[PDB]
């Protein structure tokens, strides 16, 4: 129950309610993506039309997203209209129906659409992958339903009351007073939730190195590169993720997109070539891994990086407070590797 | 202060039927109300009881529908 709210003196609050129960926290596969599209169904005191045609009349909108840690519950609304809110998501946590018409008329439908709609993206299934590859009973869970091990009714309400605890939540308001959020989140079914434990674990996620996976997929080929993070050398590989992206490195033309996935204890640096002709895609990632298996100085792309990190926390408020000023070389190591596409000419981790 | 509800009332409904409907399209259907009966008087026109009793009465039209046949050149 840490509830943290930063005031502004303009017009629009934004509440958001911040689970651990990601896919990483899964009991079953795509249990969080079942529970996630499951959020903003009906209580027990109210449905969920009356929810939504409620919201509207008071000028605000109800959201809740899902990645590999947390499940969030957003919702954006007219600044003086907050504990209306604030009971809203707190009876969407203690409080929901859990009724099995919920679950086979809106919730699988959302999740069919959800995975369908993430399948025909070759950098979604690479990413995937490579988290799959490198970590394996952890954070390499798969992240949406996909009906491969049966997630019934009970699974989705043992994880809602697993993760849905009084220590495993945080409560953060962009535009709130903290005072009267404080006041208002007890004084509320946040207070009456169970105390649980806090699922996060300050160990290290127990990564792999060396691997590699190859799917066959119709359209564009992709071809990945990930490499797992510890706590210390996280920043190093932003400010490699900056460079590899930005108009300073001349591979900005063959890489697709390069970014590093930041968790409380560690994160991921992924690398994605894509293109429809797998000749392209294998030239363009040979010359990537020949080029950075030699060193690459990132000292140029510090202030660069400090103003897109100032930026992309901007829009989130997790703070990692990276150093970025002891960044000063990079050379490539170990790393695992996907093929999505047409890989019988995609090249293996042999030939890079 | 701050809102933390939404005091709401229904009204008066009875299935597709409001009353605000009905208070949008009274009037318009008064208006269709006049037009169909402007529309019998057009189709009554050649009717004589409708001619004698409403028809005649008009200030400019109304010799215009009358014979005045003498009652000399009619077996009837």
């Amino acid at each position: 129950l840490t509830v943290s709210a930063r005031d502004a003196p303009t017009k629009i609050s934004t509440l958001a309610v911040k689970v651990h129960g990601g896919s990483r926290y899964a009991t079953k596969d795509g249990v969080a993506h079942l529970l996630n599209r499951f959020n903003f169904q009906n209580t027990n005191t109210r449905s969920a039309l009356k929810l939504v045609r409620e919201s509207e009349l008071l000028g605000g909108t109800f959201k809740s997203t899902l990645d590999r840690e947390y499940i969030t519950l957003k919702a954006t609304f007219l600044k003086d209209d907050l504990p209306y809110y604030v009971n809203a998501l707190a009876d969407v946590l203690y409080k929901t129906a859990f009724k099995p018409h919920e679950l086979t008329e809106s919730v699988l439908p959302a999740a069919r659409y959800d995975y369908a709609v993430a399948e025909q993206c070759p950098v979604k299934s690479a990413e995937d992958q490579l988290y799959a590859i490198t970590f394996r009973k952890g954070l390499g869970n798969p992240l949406l339903y996909d009906g491969v091990e049966r997630v019934s009714l009970q699974d989705i309400k043992d994880f809602a009351d697993k993760v849905y605890t009084k220590e495993n939540l945080e409560v953060s308001g962009e535009n709130v007073v903290e005072a009267d959020l404080k006041r208002f989140v007890d004084e509320s079914l946040l207070s009456t939730l169970p105390a649980g434990k806090s699922l996060v674990s300050k160990s290290e996620p127990k990564f792999f190195l060396g691997e590699e996976n190859r799917v066959r997929f119709i359209g564009d080929s992709v071809a990945a590169i990930g490499i797992p993070v510890n706590k210390a050398s996280l920043a190093q590989y932003e400010v490699l993720a900056n460079y590899l992206t930005s108009a300073l490195s001349e591979l900005s033309g063959l890489i697709s997109s390069a970014k590093l996935d930041k968790f409380t204890d560690g994160g991921l640096f992924t690398l994605f070539v894509r293109d429809q002709d797998s000749a392209v895609v294998s030239s363009n990632i040979k010359k990537i891994v020949a080029d950075l298996k030699k060193g690459k100085d990132l000292s140029p792309a510090i202030n660069y990086t400090k103003l897109k990190n100032a930026v992309q926390n901007e829009s989130v408020s997790s703070p990692i407070e990276l150093n970025f000023d002891a960044v000063k070389d990079f050379k490539l190591g170990k790393f695992n590797y996907v093929a999505v596409g047409d890989v019988s000419n995609l090249p293996y981790l042999d030939e890079l | 202060a701050y809102t933390s509800h939404l005091s709401s009332k229904t009204g008066l409904h009875f299935g597709r039927l409001s009353l605000r409907s009905l208070t949008a399209y009274a009037p318009n259907l008064m208006l269709w109300g006049g037009a169909s009966m402007l529309g019998l008087f057009v189709f009554t026109e050649g009717w004589p009881k409708f001619q004698d009793t409403l028809y005649k009465k008009i200030p400019l039209l109304g010799p215009t529908l009358e014979d005045h046949t003498p009652p000399e050149d009619k077996p009837n």
